[PDB]
């Protein structure tokens, strides 16, 4: 089946935190736990194998330990680099069968711009148009996308992506307004008002004054 | 060095067999064991199976019926077969090297068994999603510079985006797609400063080149 983990944990920057992984006397009880770090966009990297041994290129800040039926990965001196999903694992009943943990979501607490695009001229030839508003490098990842047309707010055809972890421990997203070339020239101005911790960064394009 | 190249179809249809191939460059298949691990979109890593050097096979008991794994030393490749797939088997599949060892455990004076397995090296993961070709549109700003390259309406995931045949590696931010109500994805790949962005889609096997100017 699967191993127990808190699924969600939080700690502060530079401090110490611990992720528990607990199971039975047939899996964790035998005691050959492994630990893995999965950052979005990257491949899972192996961290600790056999309870306490660190793997290739793994600094000793990531320390594996075990107490009976509950293994524990402990991260010393937290960094933004460390936000990821950590999975434990041990073998059960055979050397050829593994079980994994639910995996917890590491959050580093103490850490403290959008370009707007008009539709391509080629796209309007099929009488279709797509407003692309690409937001990047904001933290944390909670943004409120509101499209504005001549002071009024747009509700139809709003398509926004959830926040996604970038390489720089920063969250980026995309939001798409799928319109037609007819009502794209109807309004006089279009605005992409994204809000991030109370601040509103606004990018604006006007159909006539852009060609 | 040592890498594991996963190769196979990024789309399959229900009640048919998904097959994948892992190409091993940097080590021998009669030296290391190979294991398969998949992650479902929103789930944990799921064990699938492993084949050691001596050709012996071992799978996740729940999926032993539907699974089968073989390899060819000459091609330095390992294969995987998941039969009678359903809409939940769509997942990212990782090719890995595993170290297996059955440690024995007798009393403190001198049977017993304590089993060890862990992943050594991880593949990159190709996401089989269980066809639609994309449409490419260049993007430029209204009146540093910012240039765009909008990929429009494609299924299934994923698409790989480069700029000028991998020669432009600077200032590029490829974005996560959106799941439109139509079920067609749309992602963009911005670049910030003769700029052609190359878009590929493994399912439809399409490769287009669209230059972008302001």
């Amino acid at each position: 089946a699967v191993l127990n983990q808190p699924s969600s944990v939080s700690g502060s920057l530079g401090q110490r935190v611990s992720i528990t992984c607990s199971g039975s006397s047939s899996n964790v009880g035998n005691g050959y736990v492994s630990w893995y770090q999965l950052i979005p966009g990257s491949a899972p990297r192996t961290l600790i194998y056999g309870d306490t041994s660190r793997a290739s290129g793994v600094p000793d800040r990531f320390s594996g330990s075990r107490s009976g039926n509950t293994a524990t990965l402990t991260i010393s001196s937290l960094q933004a680099e460390d936000e990821a999903d950590y999975f434990c694992a041990s073998a059960e009943d055979s050397s050829s069968n593994a079980v994994f943990g639910s995996g917890t979501t590491l959050t580093v607490l103490g850490q403290p711009s959008v370009t707007l695009f008009p539709p391509s001229t080629e796209e309007l030839n099929g009488n279709k148009a797509t407003l692309v508003c690409l937001i990047s490098d904001f933290y944390p990842g909670s943004v409120t996308v509101v499209w504005k047309a001549d002071g009024s707010t747009i509700t139809r055809n709003v398509e926004t992506t959830r926040a996604s972890k970038q390489s720089n421990s920063k969250y980026a997203a995309s939001s798409y307004l799928s319109l037609t070339s007819s009502d794209w020239k109807s309004k006089g101005s279009y605005s992409c008002e994204v809000t991030h911790e109370g601040s509103t960064v606004t990018k604006t394009v006007k159909p006539s004054e852009c060609s | 060095q040592v890498q594991l190249r996963e190769s196979g179809p990024s789309l399959v249809k229900p009640s048919q067999t998904l097959s994948l191939t892992c190409t091993a460059s940097g080590f021998s298949l009669s030296d290391k064991a190979v294991g398969w691990v998949r992650q479902a979109p929103g789930k944990a890593l799921e064990w699938l199976g492993s084949i050691d050097t001596g050709g012996s096979t071992g799978y996740n008991p729940g999926l032993k019926s539907r699974l089968s794994i073989t390899k060819d030393n000459s091609e330095s490749q390992v294969s995987l077969s998941v039969s009678s797939v359903t809409t939940e088997d769509s997942a990212t599949y990782y090719c890995t090297t595993v170290h297996q060892y059955t440690h024995k455990r007798c009393p403190d004076g001198y049977a017993g068994s304590s089993y060890e397995l862990y992943v050594d090296a991880w593949g990159q993961g190709l996401l089989v999603t269980v066809t639609t070709a994309p449409k490419v549109y260049p993007l430029s700003s209204c009146c540093t510079v910012t240039l765009g390259c909008l990929v429009s309406s494609y299924m299934p995931e994923p698409v790989t985006v480069t700029w000028n045949s991998g020669a432009l590696k600077s200032g590029v931010h490829t974005f996560p797609a959106v799941l439109q109500s139509s079920g067609l994805y749309s992602l963009s790949s911005m670049v910030t400063v003769t700029f052609t962005c190359n878009v590929a889609h493994p399912a439809s096997s399409t490769k287009v080149d669209k230059a972008v100017e302001p």
